[PDB]
């Protein structure tokens, strides 16, 4: 026990819970302070949450409307053991399959989401949103080289989200999938976004940056680097939409789902979310669901969304993260 | 002040519930609550099947033992009491529940067996076992008895008379996040009486996920 006061004095210069940073109130955190063993993995996300509000920096931002935040973060996924669709508050994913099955087909169109009813990116293909990025000569929905085209034509010149790229252009995709399942051991299997070239030509950069696999005794394993992460509303359903993305690659390359990484860069948390997040911290985490994907799928663009199943979600009531009424 | 039966006799429950089939509250616009798990049995049995990693679990804390925690747990029952090999745990069960184990298990291994009836006697069962008619009986046996802790691993007959008793320190509460058919539930925990302050990591074993939730009772 001798150790034990050498603990003591090592902490010598961990100064008084004054300067800790924005005035937060411990009993707005009284049933997740509580808590003696958190160990369900849903606590990676809140426990980041509780992290930023506790620590976080206070900045302005593109928006305005500040945030609070912190650099670098990790999340480890065990997708060989569940799927980690959050369950503090609702979530659906019908949206960000027909986002993710969008961008596989390498379209720019929003109008194709928007009439399956899915208006993730409605707000970055108005005319004022386009014309606010310079973008005058660019037709309304028409969101540019962003994810979908760089996934399939990379280094191809956009003209417009109409057009044939057909052999135009890397397709990174077809090239990861045959690097997992030719060259498994490869380093440099990565899916990149992030074109330096067309950034000011897209809607807006992306926030996930890049994937990089990694393929051990029939096992596939992602990590996914997000450069700028919404805590309160996208960080969500990103961790959603890239365990779906990791199982499908792992499918349609004979692999095992495994690990699915998340490295956050920019981590914040918007303050007209706080209210809503604090309610959530306060929820236990019910276990996790299961993801089912048709197994007669072989190829990665031939998945439609009646071949996603997601069973025995079991979650608490949805939350608007910004409550007015 | 004045002590806790349960806590002089650390006198815990260990259950595993599943998701019961409540014909079409099913699809959206459901709401859940810890009370979505409390399918315990069906027909004499386990709703599901049989769940490997939910059993490592069950042996793994019912038969584990800290020697180095007796002496202390010893004199705590004797003051209780006005007094002065191989540690083992006591599973305290109902008939029913202890029918529906396969003779090959029975007696539990490493555990002081206590099994709770009225339609049978000591000379009805062949194994090394205690048998017990009243739960005040149980409390007279731990008193006599040297173990670790006493775990109550229910039948929900059984479950349900401990918990209105509060004769639980503590419930080790499995939740399978799957449905099934059933017909015997456990008891609707009182919010207030007992709140949840562990969970454990998520898992997936014979096709459905599960974890493990400690419910410990409130001052
Ligand atoms: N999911 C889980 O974790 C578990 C599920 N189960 C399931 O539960 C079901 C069994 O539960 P259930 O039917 O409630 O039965 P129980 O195991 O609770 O047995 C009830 C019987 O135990 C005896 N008993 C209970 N209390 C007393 C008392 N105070 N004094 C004397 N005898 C007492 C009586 O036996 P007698 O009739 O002889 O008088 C009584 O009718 C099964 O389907 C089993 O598979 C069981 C354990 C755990
Ligand atoms: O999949 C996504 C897309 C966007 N965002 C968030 C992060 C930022 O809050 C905002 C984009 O702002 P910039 O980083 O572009 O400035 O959208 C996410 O969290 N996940
Ligand atoms: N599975 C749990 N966590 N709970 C439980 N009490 N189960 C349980 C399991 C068994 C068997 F598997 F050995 F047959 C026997 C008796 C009980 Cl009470």
């Amino acid at each position: 026990d001798e150790e034990e006061d050498d603990f003591v004095y090592f902490n010598f210069n961990k100064e008084k819970e004054e300067k800790n940073k924005n005035s937060i109130h411990p009993n707005d955190f009284q049933i997740y302070n509580s808590l003696k063993y958190k160990y369900h993995p849903e606590y990676q996300y809140l426990n980041i949450i509780y992290d930023i509000m506790m620590n976080g920096n206070k900045q302005s931002d593109r928006t305005g409307v500040g945030v609070l935040s912190k650099f670098g973060y990790i999340m480890k996924f065990d997708l060989s053991q569940y799927f980690p669709l959050l369950t503090t508050k609702k979530l659906f994913l019908r949206g960000i399959i027909e986002e993710l099955l969008w961008f596989i087909r390498g379209e720019t169109n929003g109008n194709t989401l928007l009439n399956k009813n899915v208006r993730i990116w409605e707000a970055n293909g108005t005319r004022e949103f386009l014309d606010n990025r310079k973008l005058f000569h660019r037709e309304v929905n028409d969101l540019g080289p962003i994810y979908g085209f760089q996934w399939r034509h990379f280094g191809a010149e956009y003209t417009n989200m109409y057009d044939n790229y057909e052999n135009k252009g890397v397709d990174q995709l077809k090239n990861i999938i045959n690097l997992i399942k030719n060259d498994p051991t490869s380093r440099r299997i990565l899916l990149c976004a992030w074109n330096v070239k067309d950034l000011d030509q897209m809607a807006l950069p992306p926030c996930h940056i890049l994937c990089q696999f990694y393929v051990f005794d029939g096992k596939l394993s992602c990590i996914m680097y997000q450069r700028s992460c919404d805590l309160g509303l996208g960080v969500p359903f990103n961790i959603a939409s890239y365990s779906i993305f990791t199982h499908m690659i792992a499918q349609v390359c004979n692999l095992q789902p495994a690990q699915f990484i998340h490295v956050l860069g920019n981590a914040h948390v918007y303050n007209n979310h706080i209210d809503s997040l604090k309610i959530q911290l306060n929820r236990i985490p019910y276990p996790f669901p299961t993801l089912k994907l048709n197994p007669d799928i072989k190829n990665i663009e031939d998945f439609t969304i009646s071949d996603f199943t997601i069973q025995n979600y079991v979650h608490h009531e949805k939350i608007s993260m910004d409550m007015a009424a | 002040m004045m002590e806790q039966v349960c806590d002089v006799f650390d006198i815990y429950a260990i259950c595993a519930c599943c998701k019961v089939e409540s014909k079409n509250e099913g699809k959206k616009n459901e709401v859940f609550n810890n009370y979505t798990f409390r399918g315990l049995g069906n027909k004499g049995v386990l709703p599901w099947k049989c769940n490997s990693l939910d059993m490592k679990y069950f042996c793994a804390v019912t038969t584990y033992v800290n020697e180095s925690k007796y002496e202390k747990l010893k004199y705590k029952r004797c003051k209780y009491l006005n007094k002065e090999k191989k540690l083992q745990n006591v599973v305290v069960m109902g008939r029913t529940s202890w029918e529906s184990i396969p003779k090959k298990f029975k007696p539990l291994s490493n555990r002081i067996n206590v099994i709770l009836s009225r339609t049978l006697k000591k000379e009805d069962f062949d194994e090394d076992v205690y048998i017990i008619n009243k739960v005040e009986d149980l409390i007279v046996l731990l008193g006599k008895l040297n173990y670790y802790k006493c775990f109550i691993i229910g039948g929900s007959v059984v479950y349900q008379e401990f918990l209105e008793k509060k004769l639980i320190k503590k419930i080790y509460f499995t939740r399978i996040n799957s449905t099934y058919e059933c017909d015997v539930f456990f008891p609707e925990i009182n919010e207030n009486e007992y709140q949840i302050i562990s969970v454990s990591d998520v898992y997936t074993s014979n096709n459905t996920t599960l974890d493990f939730i400690i419910y410990k009772k409130t001052n």
